[PDB]
């Protein structure tokens, strides 16, 4: 077997101005059958949004785990969990589990309701922060991924032409895999509408 | 320190702790089950002047232990709850390890050897609250009553009453049922329970809660309303007399 | 000795209730007051704040009310103390069964483990009991509204409207005559206000000495909206009833 | 080692192989084969040795003491269970038993319960367990028939041991033929293969339908 | 697991002379075949009076002597001075039960005014052994001949002074894992007196 | 019953709990047992009662070994000191283990020194009571120390303890006094047995049987041995000389 | 585990009709340099038993600890028994052999081979084995690493029967030993030049002979003299 | 393995579980129910080694049972669903594992729906219309994509899931004989003890 | 890392008679081809009337009945004195063997005796544990060689007289203890010809109603 490439993933989080996008696919495979267009990978916390690559087994936990520190910390404190402050607990719940299983690449995108500033962070199995305002990607197909957001993005977007630009990024470093098909999203968030929009892309 | 004397005997032979459980049961509602002979009638008490609850947040006298065991009390509400919890655990292991759905006696020896336990050794207090446990074993027309007690005894029972007008009760099981020749009937059986609560709860069928339990499974809890027709005739047969 | 310096207190009285228990009940008695009143399209609670003054920050009125979940919420009294660590823990709690079963904790779920280990504490250990009593505030989309209230002894039911703490007699009485369950929160409120006016003997009450909040339906939900009320909102209102007191 | 047991009119058949070896040269043509738990349970001996041996004493434990305790007859339903669940903590600790648990109980009637290392549990009319298994299979399956008499039983029962005797090498020092019923178990003698043959090989015709 | 490992100049010795010992040594870390250290102290004291050369792997010795270093200030303390067989066995011990991740090549020296001076050397797996004089590490067996031919027992403090000077600047010449400073450690009743000479000295001198 | 007689969870307002005060008072009516200096070593003396003729004579003794070296004898209650000793040996056990060298005797002293205090912080665990006389030789000389109940320990030059303390200090000062120290090891042996024969005048209603060690750099080539033969009837000829016999 | 570092080589010992002989070198090893030259691997233990001890130098220390617990221990409680109830080679034996067996049973063994050598004060002569495999044995020869295998069929000669103990006396067997350790320094160049010979009589108690050299010398070289180094252009 | 399968028709869940165990030359047991029943409208079928199956099943029906009594009320498809996944998911670290790859075919009665659940042995949750366990997949989501469309009465249902059967048991080498077919559904569960079309 | 445990060799043998029974073994205890020893036996009366031997590897041999010996102990002082069986002492030694068949471990264990009817046992262990009762059982290096034998001279199986050899037989002999130590005499001798696990000494137990009684014969030495 694979360790985190049975079911894949990709993950990409753009900054734009007053304004993020985080885009993955919904694959679900058992080895290379492609069994599912729909899975879910993103989930948000108070309006910090966490996209978990990996495998599935490890995203659902992870999903829980999150579920558990924030509702606590949202209660004691009356006030929500704020992205900066979500960068940190991750990686301290990730450390801790890095002698333990885990196969994943989470990405972080938020809006602080702090400063008003765009948010992105990356992380690894490994728990390297990656600090970043530009773009941070994270999955299989990651190498590429750098390349194709290295050359089309363009700085201070607004969320249509964000929107065509990730959309674009992920649709091409996709039609390499087939590890990415079976049917993509694009979120584009702002911190008072979040439009949703599925893409029309390859499959197997 | 706390694992040691607080239970003792005296050169009296009283233990302390368990002759102040039983005035706790006493003091506190009144429950009595009734057999038939291809029935089991468990009949309660929940006695409160104060109108301002429903019976749907004030927890029910009839407590589901499995579909065909059911279990009654009388004593403190807190106490009750530690003993109903080990009883549901001790019905799912059981069938787990054995594969036979649960004979109701052993059920009795689990929650008995608990209540004997916080008693025999420190550590732990005793409870203050008796038990009624009632159901049908598997294959069985033949119904079952049991009483365990917070000294942990039990031993099985043709009609039993506990709680607050005991003697009452008592007298009217004594002269109105026998171990010998109960109800065959159902009904009659319903109309005895009835007949004995009613004396005692000095309200109408808004302060009874009947619960007839038929072969394994087999539960209905009449409501106000149903037990009212057999008030208005209880009314009848006692002006033959008056 | 040493063996004879046990209190041996956490033993029943002939009573039929442990000694500490019932002494423990005169010190909730002695504190202050939280009212619970259930209506048929909120749920509302008051609770009178026990000191007041310039000295103390009078902009703050969540003293005694905690959320505990999203559509639960407790009034406490008793002593702060003495509440923190079964807050603490019905929270925790709360958390278990959300992740066990991917369903929110029933009102009478959450109730009945408090109350387990408040009969606990004297149960293990020979230790004191609390000297607390909640009022559960709580919706559950199988019975709709619930309220209701636990006690050191673990003894608990469900009301329609009930007050612990100070004043018990007096404010059930009134409760107990003005109920309807055609009652909006507005006419809640209203009632709730009276209420606490005629227990209170004063020239005015104002509206920094009370902490308020109220489990409406909402218009941004159909679950249940959590309004936790500060005393400008608490003014506000004062002016809406036209209740001055 | 090959053990069957099938399920019929009368009760139970138990039939088993017995043979000890130095070599390929039967250093024994003897050693138990059924563990007689108590009267009413009989495990048979197709796992490791001491496996088999040491659970199926502590088996017999758990028995008298649900009866002498709970004043109730332990099921073969409630035998194989406890078996399986302690099974499974001694999974992946070196474990090997193949045993099939047996009885016959008021309530349920003959109950056979297949039981292996794996902690599996499943009841059927019909196990065979061991290596000869798939030969012994043939004869009984193509002569199986429910409603039989316990004579023409324990005949068909030998036969297909022999069967699976001549082929398989790890059976045929001798027989031993058990019927097991409600008041417990009947030993039906112990029958030498030599003498066995002879008499099998021209009667039957089954593989001998031309005698060879 | 450790992932690399690490080494040190493996010609350690502890010489008696007229009125104590005198300690000498090389020190040079490596990783490998890059030069982690020019200069060490593995010159250790573990007590006032009582040092030690630290030979074997870096990692490891300077783990142990830590852990010496308590129990002997903590021993001091309460069950009066040392003694240079009571540091060796404690040494010894720590060697013994973990020699299954411990590679220590230990000579412990140390003056006492009742014994003289001593040398105690606890080679690998751990076996205390009295000499009255030592040398070790592994470039030991080269330098056996000189070390016993001219081995004196009351040699003036400049005559032996010379003779570990010149013993270490031969040994380290010839053998390719020593190399750094000569470090030398005078012990007496009058103190410690600490020596340095830098690699253009001693090759010279 | 103060609660300075029934627990030592306290400090007291003497300074001492009174049962640790009691423990010093049982000593002194008991059984003597001295121990002299002397410039080489140690000598130790106790004085065993004879009470019936069903006794056996050096078949029960007192002077009890640690180590091989070191000699101890104690005076008071059996089961305390049976107790002291059996801890005694495993400190000196574990001493030669770990640090490869027989153990220092004020070494050995701070290790006992530090159970004996132990026993005496805490309301419920039984102070000790027994004065234990004790000694040996080691690397740098001889050295006599005395343990006493409360966890006190100095080093002495001559001790004396018991019932018959007064008489035998008297001789033994006067003696110690005489000599740089006390002479040698061998007149030291003849001298504590007059000390132990002066203080059985203290009690005539009972017997005495003489028991004698020492432990002795070059007289005993550093062991402790217990002192017969020859060397004891030399020691009681000398004693019965100046004791009028 | 416990592995080869520092080793010592070879214990004999042999029974006699009124006692015993053994006799070890004095050999601190590493490898094939003769690091320490001294180093004890007979203890005696009591004034009626020795303690010889082969193998790894490392682990001899942990036995040698314990020993000297085994010495306090059996003088403790009663300093009046110590030699009816103290210290007798069949109890030394015993103690030795819990912890060997507790070591090796976890799968972490002591690496030593033992022979506990002594005369039983209220017995007989005591001659028995025990080693890091566990395999133990009485004989009347008995020896350790390498000398199990050459010295004790020399031995062997003498005794090897109970027939033939009370046929070896005090000169055939004290020859025999060191005709032994002469083999041994002489086919095997690890064991030391200079060792320690003890023979304990029952009636005369325990005589240990420290720093006996090996003798009766041979002179092999001479004989194959043909050059071996100068080197003619 | 054990071939399992599910079709989620729009007012049922059929699942179809093999019926029989084969050792050679022959069947050894051909009565296998490969599946059980944890509450009247929750079912699971199984399939992984024989020995996990049986001890996780009994083990995590005896939980479900006491959480449906303590709380008065049958648990949802969701509530189990969650629990089971979150057991399997914790049991990969530690020695033993429970190698039991799942199929959930329940009525979530309180909303009126039926919903089918893939868990796998690790812990990968999907929800899906139709769904295979290993190679299966290959031969038989190439009919069940092509010839069904979502929104097609149970009838239909039967008929596809026979063609599915016959042509792994033609194609891929594997032999399990057939399909024993139980439908979950508000009336409980019920056998379907043809499978000659259906 | 290191595993010490290997075997050794020794041969043992157990005959159960109708009165009596026998557990005979060698002297020689060997490692390799070296000698151990020419005299020491593996075999040791463990009392109750009950004779035991674990044959093969010395180490584990020795701990077996070391821990064997101290659970006998505990019985009696527990259990008023009580005979152990050799049903018992059966069971008790099954239940030490499977306590470690999680470390290696290397005897073949026979123990022999009476059981309380008057009648001899003879009981054969596996090194895991595991027993059943024999007519004649041989154990350990040369059980091999000896059972052949010791089938048609003890029990009479595959061993017929002239006639038809399959109609005409030879009927299993009735047992006394003096024919079967000519027979286990006979094995023992033929086996010093063909082992070298085999020699010096041949240490035979009789166990009977009139006690424990040893019997010693010499075996091949240079």
């Amino acid at each position: 077997s694979d360790p985190s490439s049975i079911n894949g993933g990709i993950v990409v989080a753009m900054t734009g101005k007053d304004c993020v996008a985080i885009a993955c696919d919904l694959r679900l495979g058992s080895q290379s059958l492609g069994v599912s267009n729909k899975f879910e990978k993103i989930f948000h916390y108070g309006h910090v949004f966490l996209g978990i690559t990996g495998l599935a087994t490890d995203v659902t936990t992870l999903n829980e785990m999150f579920r558990y520190k924030t509702n606590l910390y949202k209660l004691k404190e009356e006030r929500a969990i704020e992205p900066e402050t979500f960068t940190q607990l991750v990686s301290s719940s990730l450390y801790e589990r890095r002698f333990g299983p885990y196969f994943v690449g989470p990405v972080v995108a938020g809006i602080n309701s702090k400063s008003g500033k765009p948010f992105i962070a990356g992380f690894d199995l490994i728990g390297c922060i990656d600090e970043a305002k530009d773009f941070i990607v994270s999955g299989t197909a990651s190498d590429q991924l750098f390349g194709m957001c290295e050359s089309l993005y363009e700085p201070n977007l607004e969320p249509e032409d964000l929107f065509e630009t990730i959309s674009q990024a992920l649709l091409n470093a996709a039609d390499r895999d087939a590890l990415s098909g079976w049917g993509a999203v694009v979120y584009i968030i702002k911190k008072d509408e979040v439009v949703k929009r599925y893409l029309k892309m390859r499959q197997d | 320190g706390y694992d040691r004397a607080l239970s003792i005997f005296s050169p009296d032979g009283h233990i302390f702790q368990v002759e102040y459980a039983l005035e706790a049961v006493k003091r506190g509602t009144c429950a009595v089950g009734v057999k038939g002979k291809n029935c089991v009638v468990l009949g309660c008490e929940r006695r409160s002047t104060l109108k301002l609850q429903d019976t749907r947040i004030t927890p029910s006298k009839v407590s589901k232990i499995d579909s065909h065991v059911v279990l009654s009390f009388s004593g403190l509400n807190a106490d009750s709850r530690i003993l109903i919890e080990k009883a549901r655990v001790e019905a799912q292991s059981h069938r787990l390890t054995l594969e036979d759905p649960v004979t109701v006696e052993y059920l009795t020896r689990y929650v008995a050897g608990v209540q004997q336990r916080y008693t025999q050794s420190g550590g732990v207090r005793p409870f203050g609250v008796s038990t009624l446990i009632a159901g049908f074993d598997p294959r069985d027309d033949e119904p079952k009553l049991y009483q365990t007690e917070p000294s942990g005894i039990y031993s099985s029972w043709s009609a039993q009453t506990i709680g607050r007008n005991s003697k009452t009760v008592r007298e009217f099981l004594e002269k109105n049922y026998d171990r010998k020749e109960p109800p065959a009937t159902v009904e009659e059986c319903v109309k005895l329970t009835v007949r004995s609560l009613l004396e005692v709860v000095q309200t109408g069928a808004k302060n009874i809660e009947i619960t007839v339990v038929k072969p394994d499974s087999d539960i209905v809890a009449l409501s106000s309303e149903e037990i009212n027709q057999y008030v208005t005739q209880i009314e009848q047969e006692k002006q033959e007399q008056q | 000795g040493s063996r004879r310096y046990d209190s041996r207190t956490t033993i029943f009285s002939p009573e039929g209730r442990l000694y500490q228990v019932e002494y423990a009940l005169e010190s909730i008695s002695h504190a202050g007051t939280a009212i619970g009143i259930m209506a048929s399209d909120g749920i509302v609670l008051a609770a009178e704040r026990k000191v007041t003054s310039t000295l103390l920050e009078q902009d703050t009125s969540t003293e005694k009310l905690y959320k505990l979940n999203d559509k639960i919420a407790v009034a406490v009294a008793g002593l702060t103390a003495d509440a923190e660590i079964l807050i603490n823990t019905a929270r925790i709690h709360a958390q278990n069964y959300l992740k066990t079963y991917n369903e929110d904790i029933p009102v009478e779920i959450l109730v009945r483990r408090l109350s387990d280990i408040k009969q606990g504490y004297t149960q293990h250990g020979g230790l004191r009991p609390f000297g607390v009593s909640f009022i559960y505030a709580g919706y559950d989309d199988r019975y709709g509204y619930q309220l209701y209230t636990s006690n050191p002894s673990g003894n608990y039911t469900g009301w329609k409207a009930i007050s612990v703490g100070a004043n018990t007699s007096a404010a059930q009485t009134l409760l107990q005559m003005d109920y309807k369950d055609d009652m909006k929160v507005d006419d809640a409120i209203e009632l709730a206000l009276k209420t606490l006016s005629k227990t209170t003997d004063s020239s005015a009450l104002t509206y920094d000495r009370l902490e308020f909040a109220t489990i409406r339906k909402g218009a941004n939900d159909g679950e249940v909206y959590q309004k936790i009320f500060k005393p400008q909102e608490i003014k506000d209102i004062l002016v809406k009833t036209g209740i001055t007191k | 080692t090959t053990t069957l047991a099938f399920r019929f009119q009368g009760g139970i058949i138990v039939a088993v192989d017995s043979r000890a070896t130095a070599g390929n040269w039967v250093a024994s043509q003897t050693v138990k084969r059924v563990i007689e738990i108590n009267p009413f349970l009989l495990g048979t001996m197709a796992g490791g040795a001491a496996d088999c041996q040491f659970w199926e004493t502590w088996l017999g434990s758990q028995c008298r003491l649900h009866e002498l305790r709970e004043k109730e007859r332990i099921s073969v339903a409630a035998a194989s269970k406890i078996l399986s669940n302690l099974v499974y903590q001694y999974k992946g600790a070196g474990l090997s038993m193949g045993t099939m648990i047996c009885g016959y109980t008021r309530k349920e009637g003959p109950t056979i319960y297949y039981v292996d290392s794996d902690g599996t549990r499943l009841k059927g009319d019909i196990f065979c367990v061991g290596s000869g298994q798939t030969f012994a299979y043939g004869v009984l399956d193509s002569n199986y028939k429910w409603d039989l008499s316990v004579e023409d039983a324990l005949y068909l029962g030998k036969r297909s041991i022999l069967a699976a005797a001549h082929r398989d090498a790890y059976s045929g020092g001798s027989v031993n033929l058990y019927h097991v019923t409600e008041d417990g178990w009947i030993y039906h003698g112990n029958h030498d293969v030599g003498e066995l043959f002879w008499k099998v090989k021209e009667e039957e015709g089954s593989f001998n339908n031309v005698i060879g | 697991l450790k992932k690399g490992e690490v080494s040190l100049g493996t010609s350690i010795m502890a010489v008696t002379f007229k009125d104590g010992v005198i300690l000498g040594a090389d020190s040079r870390t490596t990783t490998g075949a890059y030069i982690a250290n020019r200069v060490t102290d593995k010159l250790t004291r573990v007590h006032d009076k009582i040092w030690c050369c630290r030979s074997g792997s870096a990692a490891d010795t300077q783990a142990i002597a830590d852990i010496v270093q308590y129990h002997l200030e903590l021993y001091t303390s309460q069950y009066g001075t040392p003694s240079t067989e009571t540091a060796a066995s404690v040494f010894k011990e720590l060697c013994y039960e973990n020699k299954d991740n411990l590679t220590a090549g230990i000579i412990v020296a140390g003056y006492d005014d009742k014994n003289k001076g001593e040398v105690y050397t606890i080679p690998l797996g751990g076996s205390v052994h009295k000499l009255p004089y030592a040398i070790a590490g592994s470039g030991s067996t080269f330098i056996y001949g000189y070390c016993d031919k001219n081995f004196r027992e009351n040699m003036s403090k400049e005559e032996t002074v010379d003779f570990i000077k010149h013993s270490l600047s031969q040994a380290i010449k010839w053998d390719g894992s020593s190399g750094g400073v000569i470090r030398m450690v005078v012990l007496t009743a009058a103190g410690v007196e600490r020596l340095i000479f830098y690699p253009d000295e001693y090759e010279q001198l | 019953g103060t609660g300075y007689d029934l627990s030592n969870s306290v400090f007291s307002p003497d300074g001492r709990n009174f049962q640790v005060e009691y423990a010093v008072k049982a000593v002194e009516n008991g059984t003597t047992s001295i121990g002299i200096k002397c410039n080489d070593g140690v000598v130790f003396a106790v004085e065993k009662l004879i009470t019936s003729k069903l006794l056996v004579p050096q078949k029960n003794v007192k002077i009890q070994v640690v180590d091989r070296h070191i000699g101890c004898v104690y005076s008071g209650l059996i089961p305390d000191g049976r107790h002291l000793v059996n801890r005694g040996r495993e400190e000196a056990a574990s001493f030669k283990k770990l640090y490869k060298t027989p153990i220092p005797i004020p070494a050995f002293a701070d290790r006992l020194g530090q159970y004996v205090q132990a026993h005496t912080l805490y309301n419920s665990v039984r102070p000790f009571g027994v004065s234990t006389i004790f000694g040996g030789v080691d690397k740098n000389g001889a050295h006599l120390y005395m343990l006493e109940p409360s966890g006190s320990y100095w080093g002495y030059k001559g001790a004396a303890t018991g019932k018959g303390r007064q008489s035998a200090k008297a001789e033994l000062e006067k003696l110690v006094d005489h000599h740089p120290e006390g002479l040698s090891a061998r007149e030291a042996v003849k001298q504590a047995a007059k000390i132990i024969y002066l203080a059985h005048e203290d009690n005539k209603e009972k017997d005495f049987e003489l028991e004698i060690s020492w432990c002795s750099l070059s007289e005993t080539n550093g062991l402790h041995k217990f002192v017969k033969g020859d060397l004891l009837q030399e020691a009681i000829d000398f004693a019965q000389k100046e004791i009028n016999g | 585990t416990q592995q080869p570092i520092v080793t010592g080589t070879s214990v004999i010992s042999m029974k006699y009709d009124n006692g015993v002989i053994i006799a070890a070198d004095n050999l601190g090893s590493y490898g094939s340099l003769l690091r320490f030259n001294g180093v004890e691997r007979l203890i005696p233990v009591g004034d009626n038993t020795v303690v010889g001890i082969s193998g790894d130098i490392s682990d001899m220390q942990h036995i040698e600890r314990l020993l000297k617990d085994l010495v306090t221990e059996n003088a403790y409680d009663n300093p009046l028994a110590d030699a009816e109830e103290a210290l007798e080679p069949s109890y030394i034996f015993e103690y030795l052999a819990t912890v060997m067996y507790q070591r090796r049973s976890k799968m972490n063994p002591l690496w030593n081979a033992i022979i506990v050598a002594g005369v039983q004060s209220n017995g007989d002569q005591f001659l028995r084995y025990v080693n890091l495999l566990g395999v133990t044995y009485s004989s009347p020869t008995l020896a350790t690493g390498f000398g199990a295998h050459m010295a004790n069929p020399l031995l062997r000669k003498v005794v090897d029967r109970e027939s033939d103990i009370p046929k070896t006396t005090v000169q055939v067997a004290e020859e025999a030993i060191v005709n032994a350790m002469r083999v041994l320094y002489y086919r095997d160049a690890r064991s030391s030049r200079n060792f320690s010979l003890a023979i304990i009589d029952k009636n005369t108690g325990l005589t240990f002979k420290k720093n006996l050299q090996v003798e009766n010398m041979k002179w092999d070289f001479a004989k194959d003299i043909k050059g071996y180094g100068t080197q003619k252009i | 393995m054990d071939i399992i399968l599910g079709i989620r028709v729009q007012d049922s869940v059929i699942l179809a579980s093999s019926k029989a165990v084969t050792r050679g030359i022959s069947v050894l047991k051909d009565s296998d129910d490969k599946t059980r029943q944890l509450s009247p409208h929750t079912l699971m079928s199984f399939a992984g080694e024989a020995g996990d199956t049986v001890q996780f099943a009994e083990y995590i029906q005896a939980n479900i049972q006491l959480y449906s009594i303590r709380e008065d009320y049958e648990l949802s498809p969701q509530a189990v669903s969650s629990f089971v996944r979150q057991e399997l998911a914790k049991s990969i670290r530690s020695r033993r594992p429970y190698q039991v790859n799942v199929l959930i075919g329940g009525y979530d009665k309180k909303k009126n729906k039926p919903e089918l659940y893939q868990i796998d042995y690790l812990g990968t949750k999907v929800e899906l219309p139709y769904g295979a366990h290993g190679y299966s997949g290959f031969y038989t989501f190439s009919l069940l994509d092509h010839h069904y469309r979502p929104d097609m009465t149970t009838e239909e249902g039967l008929d596809l899931l026979k063609l599915c059967v016959q042509e792994l048991e033609k194609r891929m080498p594997m032999d399990f004989k057939g399909v024993i077919v139980k439908i979950v559904d508000k009336d409980g569960i019920r056998q379907v003890d043809d499978f000659q079309a259906q | 890392q290191f595993n010490p445990y290997g075997d050794n060799g020794g041969t043992i043998l157990g005959i159960a008679g109708e009165d009596f029974a026998v557990l005979a073994g060698d002297t020689r205890n060997i490692t390799d081809y070296s000698i151990n020893s020419r005299y020491e036996p593996k075999v040791f009366d463990c009392g109750d009337n009950i004779v035991m031997s674990a044959n093969g590897f010395a180490a584990d041999g020795d701990a077996l009945v070391k821990r064997f010996k101290n659970s006998v102990k505990w019985y009696h002082f527990d259990h008023n004195d009580k005979k152990l069986s050799i049903n018992s002492a059966a069971r008790n030694i099954q239940h030490l063997l499977y306590g470690k068949r999680f470390f290696p471990y290397y005897v073949h264990t026979i123990i022999a005796g009476l059981d309380e009817d008057g009648k001899g046992a003879v009981y054969s262990f596996d090194p895991v544990g595991s027993y059943e009762r024999e007519q004649c059982r041989a154990g350990g290096a040369a059980a091999s060689l000896i059972m052949p034998f010791l089938d048609n001279q003890v029990n009479f199986k595959n061993q017929y007289e002239p006639g038809t050899n399959g109609k005409v037989k030879k009927p299993l002999k009735y047992l006394s203890v003096e024919e079967v130590i000519k027979l286990v005499r006979d094995s023992f001798t033929s086996a010093t010809e063909r082992h070298i696990q085999v020699g010096d000494g041949l240490e035979i137990l009789i166990v009977t109603k009139d006690g424990v009684r040893k019997e010693f014969y010499e075996l091949k030495r240079d």
